[PDB]
């Protein structure tokens, strides 16, 4: 488990900060890349039980960040 | 001490009539004070030190494994039961390997196994508290007075003129009052133990570094811990691996050490100086209140000068909105004041920017004296006018930017000091008053349901869900519901963008 | 990330065997009982947006597995 | 080899007018076919067999971090270049400052900063591929004669009375003719190279502990790597860090080993064992066609024995519906047969089980030989005869289960064999192959699109999705879609618990 | 200096009320001060003239690779780093190939291959920063007198007969008054730091000629750069070109020089002068604000000349609707001013057109002495008569044009003077007035948005953008959008037909 | 990347003065007259692409500006 930003006001950076912004997002792209077959699997999960437009983006995005970081 | 050369650096004005203002005083961010009449007040809080630390826990992040034995038992004749199992220090495990006529056995079966291991830990790494009253804070406070530029830093020659003290604040001791040569003493009255709160934050020390971690997140540690001064390691399967069951023989072996996966894992964690058992960690925040009846003025029976004034060093720009410049004073005429003001033009003369070097005056009476000035010019094209007559001495400086921009910037920056500082952020730069209280209450209210939905949401999650949020808001028919889904999407996503990731 | 279990048939366990049920669930389990407060965002909003009782329940244990495990 | 003291053990029926039988032969598993007149066949797949293997990365997993030198400029000029960037095996990383007049430069600002660091790594985890022109499977055959207990294992007293031979399988020889003395010649034209994926596998080893990972996750590593035989590293900006930029001298700290972390990472890493450049793992599986064209029963059958047989060791159930008895022949008669069969009861004589071992009998003309036998007692309550008239040592025997249980079970079997095996699964246990090669070609059909669908996800995942599937399912409209997301779901949820998770 | 034969001369009449003017002072665009009764002035700024510069990136243009050398490696085998990748200097580059059998592979596919170039750089241009303080504008204020034509041109002459006088304006010292034999005193009160915007340009050093540049292109350049005082170059593979993968070896050709590319690239560069570290370039302007208090007559004591003055040379025309003549005095009278005017007819003889050089006299008390005179006579026939009686020498002049063909000139030439300056062009002439201070920010707030959406665009796509908006316009529905896009599409073509391309 | 016209105020010429009318234009039109047959097409599309008769002659001139000018 990471640490997570600190609630401490610090107006330097913490211990890893240049990784602020890769830490939450290498695994999910690195996932993506590895296995890109899947990524039609969430767009016709969405495409299927979505009743509304904007509610199949968002099952299929959803979707897409369920399945790299398992649970 | 000195805001120049500060990352972050904060003006406010102090309101007339008004004894004392409130400032949160955040580390690492000099804040200046300027008054209507009083001398210029910068304080900054240097560092935080603590001392005597109390150990928490031990957790073990390297794992030494030997004095490997086994027992094994026919198949369905229970379970091995490992005389070593009640002896400590050893980690036992049961586990079912196939045996046979060929192992030696009577039966055929899954017959049980059990392996104990002697648990050795090479290295801990320790977890320590702070005790709310050893926590001291250093404050530093200083007064614009006339100094080189070169000696502006100096603390030496500054605590020699009187211009700056250090003094700690402690919860026994609250309200210190500082002496100075002639600016009077500046009472600085603020509440240590409610600036930094130490009942959520251990002291982790894995080998030579350090950190400050939360104490949340440091009991949900996964790994062999023990209580301070013991060597019962609870849950401590996890650094030891038995390889695979085997007829009477199972070997077992230990993960090659932990420190990477902590390293990682202290991703925000902010690291501090440990020495001697004295913390010292520049960041953090204190809630703070100076009191400004006992300041004055110094150098005001002095008139004005009657001599050339020569840049000796060329102005140059702070960065917030100020120039900082230095003057030379070619004469020998004693203790004088410099009449330096900013004005909009030449022909009009009339001063309109303020001044943060309140009352400027040349200290020594030598010949070649230097005195450091810093002025606040107004937007746009202004003039640095030096004295008046054949004698003075002129400088153009031309600041980019406008007051649409510095109203947006201040108010990102408010957002920004609001979000990080939280409740005590209503505080910063208020004299008092029935909007400020309130202010602060609706914001403790409702920062506390924030913080219990949202405790430990990182950037992203924050993101997604904002976004979520106004895209259910966009579609809600109720209006009332549409505008809070709308508030609180909003302000996930400007928290979200805060952390910058 | 995690090697996964292996493409090859190994009638043996792996290098990790036991945590096999918990290395996908532990994490999200201490995230869940660290912060339990979401736990009620991610029902009221599965609840107020699902048309159907089922999508509503879909949708409120897809948010509550999205926020432990960040994307 | 020999099945005895084996977990899994799965028998496979021979037809008489099939000549050949096509089986998988996966490791640590043991295959024993019982041909209608010839006699059983038992082959076992000891291990898989490698040699010179070459390196295609070296990840570094702990890092030395040590002379750090810093240069800095002022805001204006351009970012600082430190001279030790020229020389490699130093990691430098420019960054950004503070600098004011204190500092010394003329000018506010971000100044700029640049920082090294002598960069070394202590040990690393170099990874290896596997030729598929080296793998070497070792397969061994046995026929079930006269075996003693002690000697049924022990492979030299086994080839000294030619029933069981080791052959080792490559691609170079992928047949072999086992030669027996009397039973006849084993023709074997097993396929080594389409058995194990070599194409998909690597050998990383880290530091003793050797593992056998996939080509895309050893690929796919956030370590420094370098080329084999290559000094200079690659991506060595993470095991290293820079604490906080500081224009005097900048703090480099490198992160603590990953040993750790990359053993936590090798979750699903099937261990091996490497010594002198050879390597022995067990896990994988070879499709093999056994010929039995030349396997016969020995035509020579030898009379009755008529002394007193004594059970040296008393029936014990092995847990695959087997029962294995060892008998002692007091007498010394040569070379006879066994009177032994398995009876419903006393009443009828007609045996009701087929025995395992083909036509046991005493080989040995000395007193006191033992012989091992093997019986499939039918189920529930039945007696194992052995001898006749008045010295039959009758045996009651009772077998749990039924034969609905039994179906179950190998229907159980069967599935989790296609879950484990893919396509090659149904060439498991085939002679004719009329139905089997469409079935086979349905199978890669089908798993084509799942590997490419879904591919390697975990457990979790794979029954969250099916779970989601079948809800999903369960309410659509369409018969076939419905029926389609059925099936779907119901293999991920068959995958998922596959695991036993 | 003085402004005989210069085009883009403006001539500016003060008003009667006030005694001080704003200019602009464009780049060798001189402006006539015209007052009615203070001797009229003309200033014009000659260069701007800056120093101490500093390296910001040092681009390189000219290539050279030696020393080629390759390493193959295997298919299957790992990459194949040269050894001299270690050292700098050299860029390496992998590549992938075909090897076989023959090429004394094992096993042949798609193998691996570097190769490392001795990269040098031969010519490199770079590139230099321009510290606002250091520029300092030099104008030189020229008062009419009596002055011959051969001497007007002389500087010399001028400082001999204290007239002229340059002084530079530097942001140190803004203002600055000059001195003259008997005109007084002027003050000007320019502003240099806001004249050029030194921030968003450079100094560009091409080999031997120097162009001030862009900040954004400059930075924004495909060139191999290095940082200042850096020996290690960054971004080397463009001047590099790897043209044949072959395992035995692989050709390595550095592409020709860029200096031609770089020329062919700088369409819009100003080019500069530099000599020891002294940048000067006449372009650029710098907006002033002259006084004329102290400004007083020369020359209203002389008495009236009595001999009688013959025209030297023939009056000539400037072009800007002013007349240049000389008269050469025939006697002796020592100091004496000139009768000279023009009027409408000669049965008139009343003044209608006023004088440029205000105040005519002959200083020298020689026999025979040159006098050059300017006048600026009304449209249409005008004579010019000095003198009165039989010693009257006159003059016919035609002023071809109209009033208001010069009001559509002179609007046309302000047009042009906003469209080069953008807001500055609202203080030509300006007195303060409010309507020019509205029309100021109000020209400032959309020139903001008209640079923001339309950056950098060539003349061709503006033209191509107005002709598009007024396509668009002239056929809109609404009358707010219709006349915006009629207002923007002019605007657009106005910018692209204001270059004369 | 060309430098562009200058912002700075300057009333001599600049580097490249002659060039300003034709190096924007003198690709386009060595295209164009290398490549006649291109123009049937563009004014093809330009009148199918558009309804409106104006349209149709916006297109055409824009397809003929894009094609010798690539991206
Ligand atoms: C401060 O001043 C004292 C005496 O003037 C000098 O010895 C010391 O080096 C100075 N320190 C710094 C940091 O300038
Ligand atoms: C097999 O039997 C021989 C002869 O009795 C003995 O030397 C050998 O050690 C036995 N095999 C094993 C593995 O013990
Ligand atoms: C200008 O006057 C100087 C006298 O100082 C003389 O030498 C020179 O020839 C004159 N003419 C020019 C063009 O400089």
């Amino acid at each position: 488990q990471t640490h997570g930003e600190s609630t401490l006001v610090n107006k330097k950076d913490a211990w890893l900060d240049s990784t602020k912004a890769t830490r939450y997002l290498t695994k999910t792209e690195n996932w993506i890349i590895r296995n890109p077959g899947y990524a039609l699997v969430a767009v016709v999960l969405g495409w299927m039980l979505g009743s509304n437009t904007g509610q199949k983006v968002i099952f299929t995005v959803l979707l897409l960040l369920v399945a790299p970081a398992y649970s | 001490f000195n805001c120049l050369g500060m990352s972050s650096r904060d003006f406010i004005e102090g309101a007339s009539g008004a004894t004392w203002v409130d400032l949160v005083l955040e580390g690492d961010s000099c804040i200046t004070i300027m008054a209507a009449d009083k001398p210029t007040l910068d304080i900054r809080m240097m560092n935080i030190e603590a001392t005597n630390l109390a150990l928490v826990r031990n957790y073990c992040y390297a794992a030494t494994v030997s004095d490997v034995s086994t027992v094994s038992n026919c198949p369905t004749t229970g379970e091995s039961h490992n005389t070593k199992r009640a002896d400590h220090n050893y980690l036992c495990k049961r586990g079912v390997t196939d045996r046979g006529w060929g192992n030696g056995c009577g039966l055929f079966g899954k017959g049980s196994i059990d392996t104990c291991a002697k648990f050795t830990c090479s290295n801990s790494a320790a977890g320590r508290l702070i005790l709310p009253e050893d926590i001291k804070y250093e404050v530093g406070v200083f007064v614009h007075g006339s100094t080189d530029s070169t000696s502006h830093g100096n603390y030496s020659t500054q605590i020699g003129a009187n211009q700056a003290v250090r003094f700690t604040i402690s919860p026994n001791a609250p309200a210190i009052t500082a002496k100075m040569g002639d600016y009077g003493e500046v009472t600085v009255e603020c509440e240590p133990r409610s600036g930094l709160n130490t009942e959520a934050y251990y002291v982790m020390t894995i080998g030579t570094k350090h950190f400050l971690v939360h104490r949340e997140w440091f009991n949900d540690l996964l790994l062999p811990w023990t209580s301070p001064a013991s060597t019962e390691w609870r849950n401590r399967e996890i650094l030891v691996e038995f390889e695979e069951p085997h007829a009477t023989k199972q070997s077992v072996v230990a993960l090659g050490s932990q420190e990477g996966a902590l390293h990682q894992a202290l991703a925000g964690a902010i690291p501090v100086e440990f020495s001697s058992s004295t913390l010292k960690l520049t960041s953090g925040h204190l809630k703070c209140r100076v009191k400004m009846e006992k300041l004055k003025l110094k150098g005001t029976t002095y008139g004005m000068c009657t001599e050339k004034f020569t840049f000796s060093k060329n102005p140059a720009d702070t960065g917030h909105g100020t120039v900082v410049l230095e003057l030379q004073y070619t004469g020998s005429d004693g203790p004088c004041k410099i009449p330096i003001s900013s004005v909009a033009s030449l022909n009009d003369m009339t001063p309109v920017g303020r001044m943060v070097t309140a009352n400027p005056y040349v200290a020594s009476s030598t010949a070649n004296a230097k005195v450091l000035v810093e002025i606040e010019p107004p937007f746009g094209d202004s003039y640095i006018v030096v004295g008046r007559g054949d004698k003075q001495i002129n400088h153009h400086w031309h600041k980019e930017g406008s007051s649409i921009g510095k109203a947006f910037s201040t108010t990102l920056k408010g957002a920004q000091r609001l979000a990080a500082l939280g409740d005590t952020a209503w505080d910063f730069g208020s004299v008092g008053g029935v909007f400020n209280s309130i202010g602060k209450a609706v914001h403790q209210v409702f920062g506390g349901a924030f913080r219990t939905l949202f405790g430990g949401m990182s950037w992203i999650s924050q993101g997604l869900l904002g976004a979520l949020l106004l895209w259910m808001g966009v579609n809600a028919r109720d209006k009332s519901i549409a505008l809070a889904f709308l508030a609180t999407g909003g302000v996930l996503l400007f928290l979200a963008t805060n952390v910058h990731a």
